[PDB]
């Protein structure tokens, strides 16, 4: 009578039921394995931990992300996460009803192939569909025209859509994403005088980022200010009680999105990419696209990021254009929300790939029945 | 991946 | 109790009811089909757009003109336009009352044949009549003697009429028309440094032409002036906010009508053709024809075109002749207006082709009952 | 006593002396700038690399093409390339003797203006002339009548010529060119499972294309075959020793020329454009034009492209027409060769623009003395 | 020892030597000038082409006829044709011996004046004579009494002759000629669905006419038949390989000679004119004239034209009259042949106008020594 | 007229003059303080010993290393060592001429800040410069391209350099270094049956390591062999005359570099880190980097370490790559040697930070003038 | 059309 | 260019 | 001509 | 250091 909706992308796993206005299962896509000799007999432990388990005992566990840059690499672990998701988190047998999976655009074909197969073979899912995340963001916004900027953990991408009719030749994909920012920050902190190198420590850094970092509207003068004022400095307490103080790193990390070159990322800045996608669209619709830029994903949560995008685009764009950055509260869950909407849509029903069809056509059907 | 990046 | 009157020619479609002093339905004869993959399920879209719909979403749609040079080529699309015209624009069931259609002189027979049939078969129109557009222009002017120059989008033609009694051997037909001027302009703009190649872009160019171009009375010195003065230059804002500046192209495009050779059009200039039609008339009436030259159609809207015609004819004609170029405001709708007049004429009633007659004689009746 | 001849178009730069049967300077039109912090003092490096230098150290350098779609955009870099060409490659002082430059038809006027000026101001070249590349191709073929299809890196164009007397109204220009095919291929490879995003990587992709891709004579069944057979698959070794395998992408990329819509290119296919140019010519010469279609430029090197053109044209053309695709070995250098011929022609001498004339008339002379 | 004989009339130029039984130079009276920008340097072309040259490259050239309706209008071009005729075709220096020129009766005096002068000034011809073409036709037939109907390209005329003693008051001149039929046909074809408008296309139409058209003996029922049977339809291949099909136009064009009103030609039909000329003759000789009607010229080649004339005259004439239409094979060259005969006649010698006489009397001598 | 060059890193202090081919001052970076009650009045002792003094009387002294993991922690003692270095060892007043200091990449900013200041305040050094040790190693090798592996006492790091242009985003830093190996070995020896716990004893262990340990090329079978053969066992005489015998510990300690997990070091093995640094470089230069791997530092002295690296990399790398491990004699002094070279380079001169500049800009200049 | 022009 | 394309 | 027709 | 390690 319903369907499962989930954001099986990088970073976090979001899941719930169609029609729900919020995911209930929200936890890290992390698999952990111990790297020390277990001693106490009777400890009652396992050789694999997932999500919150992994975070809870990260000082012992070696943590891995099955998903890298939106690509599933460790299929065994991937399977485990889904297993956990369905039974431990959602408390539901997926075999009973259809599931909506999502992905970033432009992934190696095989990624879809195996996803499809697993759903049919391990989970024996009644029906399934793979959707592009950017598209889902528009459903969340309730708009048919705009440019979706989905910037998650492993991947950032741009999909211009005009009353539907997505324009594939204008889709941009950028590797530079939250995970890279995290890594970069670690190196910056070394400069400041703090060392983080274990995987657990990496996660701590992530926590820091998510709380303290913000986007400057004038990076140059932001640094000028930082260089002469403790007002930008801010303290933070680490898990063992130590207190650290962040200086100009608080905004230097975010800046990377606008200047990828900081990490050797040859590619253009996020606002240039955005702009370029528009440039690949016909002059007739460019205006509308400027009107509806839509933010989406966890990295769009940095304070001021909207304003920075606005400024940057304003500069690149022609004058008297209505540059509007749509960036609503809860945009962190945009995609998942859109999924709930789409799944609840009755019309959508005829897009499901059935097992029947799978059996007859094979896994290649995902490149024909499903967009 | 199998080319540029390490995926 | 009334009748439909329409200009089903190239370019725009004009339509209204007999007795009306202006058409109410005025929109492009354009059919649009999407050329991108529709993605958003529930978008509520169609596989075919017409007129304003087409213009509105031209950045997505591939736009076509069913009519080329006054010849209907894509009958399916033609039908669609008429369908739209009657029900979406006019909001009237054509089956209820007679319709006046028009055409340029000297069209492939089959053009009339199919028009007639469609009206009787698809629309089941009570009665119909096909009129030559030039003739209608005189009714609009209220004159029985003159030379009508109907210069539309796909075709330009000359019909000398003397108290009725049109002279068929003197009718001239010229392919060079507004659509060609548009195309030519596109190439000229390339020189200036602007590229327009999509169909949507073509339409933009058309818009430009209609606003900025004008006719010089001394093309040679007009260029001499342009070459040394920004006073001829004029700015224009494109749909995406970019601003362009037009130089001497502002009058070079119009000039083509007087020098067709610019586009490889071997044919004589529009004023030479006009003149030649007069030359094919007997000396006794030539004088009167010089007195009443009548402009008609959208291309006669370029500022100064009347004066240019006057000058050119004056040069070719004998001295002391009253060369008068009649070029009233609203001449853009001349034909349609004339149609309204003619249709309202009670005497005219006996020219209608009835379905009865059609059934008995067949479609060939259009070459015998109808002029 | 001689003259310089060069193909200063997009992609590669070809250069040599009049009378030579082959260019000696053949290298990429690429300018490179480092994007990493130089460390080793004494490294003896520069802030700008050209051609082979750029290729040699492309992993460090940011590579740019001054020329885009046949338009010079980065004049500073353009100048640098020419500088390199003359002194580092040709080892000759251009100031001593005349130079033949070339271009695609229908370029923004200013492109010629600056070219002319630079030659006179930076290089102080004795005399110069700008020729249309298509024309030169005929000189290479030794024919006076035919249709030249010059399909290079940044631009493809069609120029119908009949015993000289080129027909300007029938000249076609198409943006879709080798550089776009390269870009497209990159996206296709993503599907296969390979990522290429840096400029250096772009160049690698180009190399791949040039070695492995071929044209199918039945794209549909070519895919049907590919889908069930490794016989179409072919391996290739990347610079770092990794081996990749290309599947159906080997012919899917080339196909784009016949179906531009693959990259959102609304425009008609290359064979349709060819055909259309013929349609714009008078019936009297169309026959001859069908007889002499002439291939020219690097993209005409894909195996089977001639046959594909033949087939496509054959289908569009009337029956019993002698559709002949002239596609000789070394057609990649056609233009340059033609240049050598033309320059060696003694009659040609009176077409040179002298500095004297330049000084008196100004740069605008290029639009009057030179075609 | 001999003399040149030529048909310098409209349409074609015929030329050869006195005593020859056939002209050797037979080519169109057409002058061609290019209307496109020559590009290929070294093409080796000219600014003027004549006859076969013009036909050969008519897709490029603008073709003109110096002669219109039997009147020389473009003297420069006229001169060029004669030049070509003498040196390129005949391969003879006209200065060496006398030349016979011909004309239609009733031409503007000045036409003869300039012809005479040119022959004496440009060509310095020893002696010359201008003859009426109709008269020459009788010499070809070997008869002294009859009515000659010379119907060429630009003019048709009737000259009744009775044992010599031509009757000038009964000479008829009709503008309606082959060139007009050609033009008319073009308009008819438009109806059918084919467009021909360039001068080159005009020539194509001429070719069609000359192959397919025929004369009906019952135009009314001929149409009745055509309207219900493809047996009258006939295919034809155009220069570019396209195939067209001619319907009732195949005989509608010829009909114009009998009903001039089709093109607005107020004048009576060709058979009425013939008849009327007879009516202007005294009753005593009318009988003989009915006996010898002589066809002459290219338009008398339409199949069945003789029979049609016979029928028409039979109807107009009194009963029991021997209406005989003389229409021998090779009547297309009648005039030229007659010229050969007349020139070979030794008695004729005393009709030559010598340069001596010209010098003394002036060009006006052509109206006194020469008929 | 010269400059001081020194390796002020962890472990040992190397120092000499620019242009020297070997350091003359080579002694431990150790400060010693007595921990027993001095009794004999007149003993003539001090409360602080340095280097050889410390080693000589290590049974009494508590020995400390001011430098830990490449970070200066005990600044007072640091100062003392430098003092000793300059006056007791080098016998030179540093105030007279410039000094080159070195460091590992990625150190807490403050480390540089204080170094700079001390040089200017305590020693009043004319000019100074801080260089990255890895870079210096290349100067020693005379190469501009390669990957330097500097593995010292407190820190190991990887810096990929390509014709200069070091790639900062690919620099790796690893805590696992010689000092840790020493510590680990101590624990292993406990297993064998020997206890070492005093700081002096730690130093003894270091001595042992440096003489007896070697790298296996097959750790697994090396153990298999050890387990059944005294041929791997080797005796050693301790300072008090006791003789000990080392078993499989002789190669187990070295192994830690390839399997850091032995000491709880989560981080990847040294060969994996090396490899990963290469992976962070663009495919275009990876080949060259494989060709030039450069060993550097004391830990690269274990017999067979080169071969082990070769094997490990060979396994990870693509086939047919020229994996070359450059590991020349005297690589233990690589950095110092490079320093001598660089300092002697005349070009280098313009990199010196002068006191003038320091006074004006402050210590922060070290992050701008100096790399 | 079916002859000169492309109509 | 300055209009359609990005030249 | 110079009157009726266009010759 | 002041975080992970004990420097
Ligand atoms: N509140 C926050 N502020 C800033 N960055 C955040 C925040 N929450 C998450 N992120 C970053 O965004 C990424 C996860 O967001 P999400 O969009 O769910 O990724 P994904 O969509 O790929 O699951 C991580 O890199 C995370 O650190
Ligand atoms: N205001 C205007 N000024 C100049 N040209 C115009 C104007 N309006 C229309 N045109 C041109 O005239 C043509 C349309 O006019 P119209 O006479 O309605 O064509 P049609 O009669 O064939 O519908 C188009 O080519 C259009 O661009
Ligand atoms: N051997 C080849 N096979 C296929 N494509 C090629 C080959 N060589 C070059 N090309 C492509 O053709 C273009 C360069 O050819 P060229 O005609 O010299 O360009 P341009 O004329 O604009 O210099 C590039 O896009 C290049 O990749
Ligand atoms: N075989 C033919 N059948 C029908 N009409 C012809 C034929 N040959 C020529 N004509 C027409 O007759 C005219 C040329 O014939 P000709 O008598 O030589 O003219 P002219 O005498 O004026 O040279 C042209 O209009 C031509 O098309
Ligand atoms: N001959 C040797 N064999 C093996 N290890 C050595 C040798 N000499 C020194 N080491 C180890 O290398 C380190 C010192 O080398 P060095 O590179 O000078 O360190 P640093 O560069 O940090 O001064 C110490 O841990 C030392 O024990
Ligand atoms: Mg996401
Ligand atoms: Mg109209
Ligand atoms: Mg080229
Ligand atoms: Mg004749
Ligand atoms: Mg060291």
């Amino acid at each position: 009578t319903t369907a499962l909706v989930c954001d099986n992308g990088s970073g976090l796993v979001k899941a719930g039921f169609a029609g729900d206005d919020a995911p209930r299962a929200v936890f890290p896509s992390i698999v952990g394995r111990p790297r020390h000799q277990g001693v106490m007999v009777g400890m009652g432990q396992k050789d694999s931990y997932v999500g919150d388990e992994a975070q809870s005992k990260r000082g012992i566990l070696t943590l891995k992300y099955p998903i890298e840059h939106g690509i599933i690499t460790n299929w065994d672990d991937m399977e485990k996460i889904w297993h956990h998701t369905f039974y431990n988190e959602l408390r539901v047998a997926p075999e009973e009803h259809p599931t909506l999976l999502t992905e970033a655009p432009l992934n190696p074909k095989a990624n879809r192939e195996k996803m499809t197969q697993i759903m049919f073979e391990t989970f024996n899912v009644p029906a399934m569909y793979v959707a592009i995340q950017a598209v889902l963001s528009l459903y969340a916004s309730g708009r048919t025209t705009g440019i979706v900027l989905d910037s998650g953990d492993g991947v950032t991408h741009n999909v211009p859509i005009y009353e539907g009719y997505a324009l594939p030749h204008a889709i941009m994909r950028l590797d530079l994403a939250g995970r890279d920012l995290t890594d970069y920050l670690m190196k910056i902190l070394t400069e400041r005088g703090y060392s983080f190198v274990t995987t657990a420590e990496r996660e701590i850094v992530r926590d820091i980022k998510e709380k303290l970092c913000y986007v400057a509207l004038d990076f140059e003068n932001e640094m000028a200010t930082a260089a002469s004022s403790s007002s930008l400095e801010k303290s933070y307490e680490l898990p063992d009680g130590q207190v650290i103080t962040i200086g100009n790193e608080r905004f230097r990390c975010p800046e990377t999105l606008f200047q990828p070159s900081f990490i050797g990322m040859e590619s253009a800045g996020i606002h240039e990419t955005t702009y370029n996608s528009i440039m690949k669209c016909d002059i007739d619709i460019r205006k509308d696209l400027y009107a509806n830029n839509v933010m989406s994903g966890g990295t769009t949560m940095y304070p001021g990021i909207a304003d920075r995008m606005q400024k940057e685009i304003t500069a690149l764009a022609p004058s008297t254009m209505k540059i509007k950055i749509i960036a609503p509260p809860e945009r962190k869950y945009s995609v998942w929300i859109g999924g709930s909407i789409l799944a609840s849509l009755s019309t959508f029903q005829q897009m499901w790939i059935t097992k029947q069809e799978y059996d007859e056509a094979g896994p290649s059907i995902v490149h024909r029945k499903c967009f | 991946w199998x080319a540029x990046c390490p995926a």
